[PDB]
């Protein structure tokens, strides 16, 4: 979990551990290689790719995860564009980041080593100023719903995406990097120093019960459970 | 849903709530208009999905007398001749009266406590009242008490791991009966006739810990509040 | 969550809280099983010559012992009250121990689910949770130990098979603990094993229907009412509405939406952890007030009945003889 | 609540802290007579930690 | 033979300690206390 | 009690003591033998008949 | 039957209509020869036992010893010392005090 | 009840509280109007019988 | 306040007053109490935003 | 209570400490003659330390 955090709307937990829903059931995972172009426009409506490691799911897509260091060697073929966004009622918004201030509602004037400012784009003008970027960017998460995730913390918003293109490389580092096509799921997540060590899936009767007790080591005992789940049933109604 | 009586209005007199009337768009939604309601609580009138069935030996969602639950509905052979509907203690439906007959039904909960016993990291048995398979264990056992599930192959001599009472599961998940420890017994002061005295010796070593302090705290009392 | 899902859902966010409840009673109940089991024993001779009809037989006597004719002799009169019986509904009972346990006072749970009537209290409670763990093995190794605890005082040998001496050589032997006996021909033991009777008799008269028997009716009494009145209290937190429309979560999913739903179950979410909160600590405390009284209970016992102790006014008030127990 | 918690727990260690006492005084400065006071058995020498 | 058997029981205890129904017991009643405590 | 109830607006209880307020001051009683008709417009004003 | 127009049938409230003023029957038994009972009651405190939904004891709190009775829920009081009142207040004067 | 000052309206501007006047029936009451109410603490002015 | 009449005023004006008025009592017996270090009075103020 | 944060231009790590602690002055004979402090500043009008 190097490039992996806990994405969080408030403060982050340091140490410990914690039951709670992210998006880690992942649907499929890209390995970008080294030298290599990742670029696609991708809709949320399934993940079932000739590219993705091992078996792909068939659900939804939820989150999408880019797992790269965001240094110097970053390039975008769409220009200044990182990320385009398509929203619903057919609204383009762009994540363009320049070597140059540009004023609200303005256009970049002059159109590679500097900080780099970067703005929400509607129509060509600058709509909303993000900030410089960080010389420490290790993950980029992006929800349908319009959330963007920096190392876990949902720095800005917009409206719900329908679909999303991006066109990225690592042009000559030579450094390969990972796409994490994800649903959210309930686990049991181990933080130190505000970095992942362990995770523990729900997903049957004896990780339920750890899930329950907090702890991946459960010892030598009685523990209350459940007989059984309750699903589809019929309705009886009664009255006078 | 029952009430005795209902109305709607467009104005707020006399008005116990309201409702809150919006438009709703692709982004945004905004309230415009109220709806005041005037309700009073009874079951002379009662709101339908559309313009009495009742499903038994079975799980199901029931709305019996305006108390609603999930549950399995039984037939009794019970007389009961006063009332309508029975609860608990904690305010739970147990059973009601059929109206037409007089016959009894009885309500209990699809789903019960259990207990897992958990060897080594995995599930080696379970304890429930109910006689259905759980927690993917299929070999059972009656006990006077409970039923017993475990993945030993049930139609034991073996060393309980885990014991409460004179219950024991052992590491092949049987059940284990286990009985009070037993001496032989103690010297008694008499010197007549035939008596033991205990002769040969080895040493036997007894580990008991006993606590002696706690940990004091102080508290600034300015400072937390 | 009465079963509800999407309150289940909801205790998500809460589940160090029943972590924390559900580990602390675990914990206090496996640490007095360990207590309790490290505390009793038995002896199996002593449970073969602990009987009424033992000590009214002369099969286990040894030959020297030919005058006596039985093990109880004069004392069998306050002997039989005391001593397991075989007119008895369970084993290893006696007559005061029948008595104590009707003036005084099922741990089925496969019949709760059957449905084949209108579930009792137990039931009830069990359906909300709460389940009283089995305690009629406890009561049973209790009444063997104290069966091979009476038995034991007339086990002439420990090595062998059955060997019984009479109680009468038993209490001279008492005697002489307490002082050296120095008029072996004007012995007096009759006096003792009448006056014994009577106090026996007088007892089981007052248990059937004496400051000392006042009291431990009233503490016995009393140790039952408060184990009730705690369970009462718990299960009538349940009906508490914590300053919400409903008690019951059903209802409150089938008349609101679920954001509304959601908010007005967290109210009753909070309540009932408070409640259980309240119940574990309570519990706690009188664990540790039980370990005491259990650790007064094993010297009484260590002291008093399986040996004569030195102490002074420690086995009762007055120049102590033998004590038993049931 | 803290202060009532914190007293009952104070009052049940004082209690053992009692207990602890007499254990050290008659098992290990000592040789008691009381029976099966010292532990399980006929007592000889007992050692603290 | 009473100083060999209480060498045996003295590295049988240290070795349950390391990682016999009293020590079990004492081990559970320590750190149900630290437990209590925190 | 045999044809004696405790009335309720509610479910009903199934077994226990509580004090409660019910109609149970009997203010008359009017036995109607075997064979017999009672007929009567009984305004709600006294009861000694 | 009450007179404010509630109806009870085997003591559950079925149903209900407005205040009755008075009321009017004619009932008899036939050719069963059975006799039966008409009772005019009124409201009253009262402490009941019942047992599987049936009556079985009613103790009315109208005297001293059982109003103690009814506050310790049961009609065998054991011996002892238990709370009461000494008094009750009924018809009183007022008196007002103001600056 | 004393107060330092009360006063009744017809308008909610201002009213710490307000009545709800009703008509009574043969079997019904029906809220129709409110009076609002501004009151402050106080011992200055006092309602009599 | 004794019969609805002054008998002693204790002014918290001292660090030993503050304590005195703290244990609602002038005749302190030795120990040790829990006090402040210090007080704040007027400070600079810093805002941050993104 | 916020203990830290960071600095999104530079990611340089701040953290936050209360301006004033619990102390615990010892008081023998109605005089303060001594504190224990987890700062090392005056107080309680003392100077050495
Ligand atoms: C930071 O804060 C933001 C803003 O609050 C949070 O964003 C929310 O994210 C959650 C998911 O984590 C979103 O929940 C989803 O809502 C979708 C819209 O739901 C509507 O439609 C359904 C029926 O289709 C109705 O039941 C419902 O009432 C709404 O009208 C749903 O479509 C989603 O449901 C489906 O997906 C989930 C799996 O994700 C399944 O479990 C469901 O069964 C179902 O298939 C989903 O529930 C929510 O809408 C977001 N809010 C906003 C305002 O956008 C962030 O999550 C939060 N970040 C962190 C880290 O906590
Ligand atoms: C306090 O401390 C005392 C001792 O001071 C303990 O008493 C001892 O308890 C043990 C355990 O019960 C007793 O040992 C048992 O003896 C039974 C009979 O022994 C036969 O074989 C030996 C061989 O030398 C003969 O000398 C003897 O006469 C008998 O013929 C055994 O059957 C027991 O065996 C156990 O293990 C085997 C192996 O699996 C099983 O098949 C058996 O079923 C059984 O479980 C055992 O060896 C011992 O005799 C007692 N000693 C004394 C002096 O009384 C108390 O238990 C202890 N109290 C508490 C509360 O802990
Ligand atoms: C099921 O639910 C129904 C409906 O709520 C209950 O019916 C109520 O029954 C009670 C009696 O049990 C009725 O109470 C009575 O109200 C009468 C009307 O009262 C008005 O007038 C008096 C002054 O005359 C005012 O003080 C009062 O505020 C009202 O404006 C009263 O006249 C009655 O009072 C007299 O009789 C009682 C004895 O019954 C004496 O103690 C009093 O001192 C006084 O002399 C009486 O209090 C009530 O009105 C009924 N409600 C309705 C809506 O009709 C059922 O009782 C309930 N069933 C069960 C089994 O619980
Ligand atoms: C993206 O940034 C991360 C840091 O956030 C880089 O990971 C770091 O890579 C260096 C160089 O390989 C590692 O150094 C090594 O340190 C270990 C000590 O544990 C030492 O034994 C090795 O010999 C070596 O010096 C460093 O540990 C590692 N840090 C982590 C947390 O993994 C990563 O390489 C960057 N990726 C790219 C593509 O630039
Ligand atoms: C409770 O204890 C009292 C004494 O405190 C018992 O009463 C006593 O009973 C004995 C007989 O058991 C009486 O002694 C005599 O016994 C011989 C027997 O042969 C008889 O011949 C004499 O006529 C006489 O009865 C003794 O006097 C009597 N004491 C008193 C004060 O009444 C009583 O029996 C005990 N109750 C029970 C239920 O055991
Ligand atoms: C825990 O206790 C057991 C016994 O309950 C210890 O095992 C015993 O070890 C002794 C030696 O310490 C064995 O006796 C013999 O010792 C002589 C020494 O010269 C040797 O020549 C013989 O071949 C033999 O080993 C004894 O048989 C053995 N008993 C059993 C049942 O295995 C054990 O060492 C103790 N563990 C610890 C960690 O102290
Ligand atoms: C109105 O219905 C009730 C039942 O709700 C009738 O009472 C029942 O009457 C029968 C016939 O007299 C009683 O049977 C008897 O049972 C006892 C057993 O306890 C037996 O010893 C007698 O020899 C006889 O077989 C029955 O017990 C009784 N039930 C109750 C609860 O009292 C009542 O007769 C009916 N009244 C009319 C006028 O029809
Ligand atoms: C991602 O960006 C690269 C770089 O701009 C695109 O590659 C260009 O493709 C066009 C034809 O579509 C060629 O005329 C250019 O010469 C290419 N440029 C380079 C630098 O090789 C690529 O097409 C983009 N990917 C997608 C899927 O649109
Ligand atoms: C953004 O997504 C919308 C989704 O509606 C796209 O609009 C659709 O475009 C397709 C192209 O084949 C048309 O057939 C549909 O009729 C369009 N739908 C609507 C509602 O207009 C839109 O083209 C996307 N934008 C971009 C730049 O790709
Ligand atoms: C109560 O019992 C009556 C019978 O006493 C049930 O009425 C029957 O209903 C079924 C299903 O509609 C009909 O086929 C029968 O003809 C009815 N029997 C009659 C009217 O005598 C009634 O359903 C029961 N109520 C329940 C189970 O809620
Ligand atoms: C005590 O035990 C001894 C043996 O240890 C018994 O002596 C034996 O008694 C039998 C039965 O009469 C004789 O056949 C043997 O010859 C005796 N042996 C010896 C060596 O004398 C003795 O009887 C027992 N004592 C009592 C009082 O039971
Ligand atoms: C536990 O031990 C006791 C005591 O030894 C056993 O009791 C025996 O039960 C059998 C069967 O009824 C009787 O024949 C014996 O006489 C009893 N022995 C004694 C000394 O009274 C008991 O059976 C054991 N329990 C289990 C489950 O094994
Ligand atoms: C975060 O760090 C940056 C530098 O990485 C700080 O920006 C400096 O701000 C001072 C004061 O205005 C300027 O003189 C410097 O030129 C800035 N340095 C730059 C832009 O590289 C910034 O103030 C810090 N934020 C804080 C302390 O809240
Ligand atoms: C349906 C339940 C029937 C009764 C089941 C009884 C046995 C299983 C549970 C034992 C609980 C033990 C509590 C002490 C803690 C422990 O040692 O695990
Ligand atoms: C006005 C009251 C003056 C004091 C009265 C004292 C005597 C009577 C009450 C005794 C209370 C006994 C409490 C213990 C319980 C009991 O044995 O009944
Ligand atoms: C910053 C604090 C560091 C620790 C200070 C420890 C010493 C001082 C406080 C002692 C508290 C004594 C509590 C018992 C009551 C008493 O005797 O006064
Ligand atoms: C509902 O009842 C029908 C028969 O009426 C049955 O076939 C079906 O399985 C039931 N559905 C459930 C229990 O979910
Ligand atoms: C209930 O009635 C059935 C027959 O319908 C009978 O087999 C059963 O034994 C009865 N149960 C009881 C407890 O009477
Ligand atoms: C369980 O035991 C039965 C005894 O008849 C045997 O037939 C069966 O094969 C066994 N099952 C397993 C899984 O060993
Ligand atoms: C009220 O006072 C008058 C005298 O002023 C007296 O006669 C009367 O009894 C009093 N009424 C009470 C105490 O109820
Ligand atoms: C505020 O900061 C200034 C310097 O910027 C300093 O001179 C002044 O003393 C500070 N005021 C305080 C700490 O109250």
């Amino acid at each position: 979990f190097n490039n992996w955090f806990l994405l969080t709307n408030d403060s982050t937990f340091v140490s410990g551990r914690f039951v709670t829903n992210q998006p880690l059931l992942v649907n499929c995972l890209w390995p970008v290689p080294s030298f290599g172009v990742a670029a696609q426009e991708f809709c949320f409506e399934g993940a079932q790719f000739s590219q993705c490691n091992g078996v792909s799911l068939n659900n939804t897509v939820d989150v999408i995860r880019f797992n790269l260091n965001f240094t110097a060697d970053v390039q975008s073929g769409m220009g200044a564009t990182v990320f385009s966004l398509n929203t619903t009622g057919g609204v383009i918004l762009e994540i363009s980041c320049y070597n140059d201030t540009v004023r609200e509602s303005s256009f970049y004037s002059y159109g590679t080593d500097g900080p780099k400012y970067c703005y929400v784009l509607y129509n060509g003008t600058a709509l909303k100023y993000l900030g410089t970027l960080p010389p420490s960017v290790k993950e980029i998460a992006i929800s349908k719903w319009g959330h963007f995730y920096i190392n876990g913390y949902n720095f800005f918003s917009t409206f719900p995406i329908d679909c999303i293109s991006f066109n990225l490389t690592t042009s000559t580092s030579g450094a390969f990097w990972t796409i994490a096509y994800t649903s959210y799921t309930e686990a049991l997540v181990q933080v130190e120093n505000t970095a992942i060590k362990k995770v523990t899936y729900c997903n049957s009767h004896i990780n339920n019960i750890k899930c329950s007790q907090l702890t991946a080591n459960l010892q030598n005992g009685f523990y209350p459970v459940a007989s059984s789940e309750v699903g589809l049933v019929n309705k009886s109604v009664v009255l006078l | 849903l029952t009430f005795n009586k209902f109305c709607l209005s467009l104005h707020p007199v006399g008005a116990n709530c309201k409702f809150d009337v919006a438009a709703r768009t692709r982004t945004n939604e905004q309230v415009v208009r109220s709806l005041y309601v005037i309700y009073e609580e009874g079951d002379n009138i009662a709101g339908v999905p559309s313009d009495s069935v009742l499903h038994l030996d079975s799980c199901t969602d029931y709305n019996i007398y305006g108390k609603t639950g999930i549950g399995i509905i039984r037939q009794t052979n019970s007389t009961l001749l006063s009332g309508l509907y029975y609860t608990s203690l904690s305010g739970d439906l147990l059973g009601f009266k059929n109206v037409t007959d007089g016959v009894v039904y009885s309500v209990t909960p699809c789903d019960v406590s259990a207990q897992a016993a958990v060897i080594d990291g995995t599930i080696v048995g379970a304890m429930t009242s109910i006689n259905s398979e759980l927690l993917g264990l299929t070999h059972w056992t009656t006990t006077p008490n409970f039923y017993y599930y475990s993945i030993y192959n049930y139609t034991v001599d073996c060393e309980p791991i885990i014991t409460y009472s004179n219950i024991g599961v052992c590491k092949n998940g049987a059940l284990v009966f286990i009985n009070v420890t037993h001496s032989d017994g103690d010297v008694q002061p008499i010197s007549t006739g035939n008596v033991t005295i205990p002769t040969n010796f080895t040493i036997s070593v007894q580990v008991e810990y006993i606590q002696v302090y706690t940990t004091p705290v102080s508290i600034d009392c300015s400072r937390y509040v | 969550c009465n079963g509800n899902p999407r309150c289940n859902k909801l205790l998500t966010q809460y589940v160090s809280a029943c972590q924390t409840i559900e580990q602390a009673l675990a914990m206090g109940a496996r640490l007095e099983n360990m207590e309790v089991d490290s505390m009793l024993f038995v002896s199996e001779n002593a449970l073969k010559l602990a009987s009424v009809e033992a000590f009214n037989s002369t099969e286990h006597l040894d030959p020297i012992y030919k005058e006596w004719p039985n093990i109880g002799g004069s004392w069998l009169g306050g002997l039989k009250d005391i001593l397991p019986s075989h007119n008895s509904k369970r084993k290893y009972r006696s007559a005061i121990e029948d008595l104590l346990f009707d003036k005084v006072v099922d741990e089925d749970y496969k019949r709760c689910t059957g449905g084949y009537d209108i579930a009792d209290l137990v039931c009830a409670q069990y359906y909300n949770g709460i389940m009283v763990l089995p305690g009629v093995a406890n009561d049973d190794k209790m009444t063997m130990y104290t069966a091979s605890l009476a038995g034991g005082i007339t086990l002439g040998a420990l090595g062998g098979g059955a060997v019984a001496i009479p109680f009468a050589v038993a209490v001279q032997a008492r005697l002489n603990y307490v002082a050296l006996q120095t008029d072996v021909l004007n012995k007096n033991q009759q006096i003792l094993a009448n006056a014994f009777n009577q106090a026996i008799g007088n007892i089981t008269q007052a248990f059937g229907k004496l400051a000392t028997v006042a009291k431990a009716l009233a503490k016995v009494q009393d140790v039952v009412n408060t184990q009730g009145q705690a369970l009462s209290h718990l299960t009538v937190q349940l009906q508490n509405n914590f300053q919400a429309i409903s008690s019951s979560i059903s209802d409150i999913y089938n008349r609101l939406d679920p954001p509304s739903a959601d908010a007005q179950v967290d109210r009753l979410i909070t309540g009932r952890l408070t409640a259980l909160n309240a119940f574990v600590s309570q519990t706690l405390t009188r664990q540790a007030e039980v370990r005491a009284s259990r650790q007064l209970a094993k010297d009484k016992v260590n002291e008093c009945v399986r040996s004569q102790s030195q102490r002074f006014g420690f086995c009762g008030n007055g120049t102590h003889l033998f004590s038993l127990a049931n």
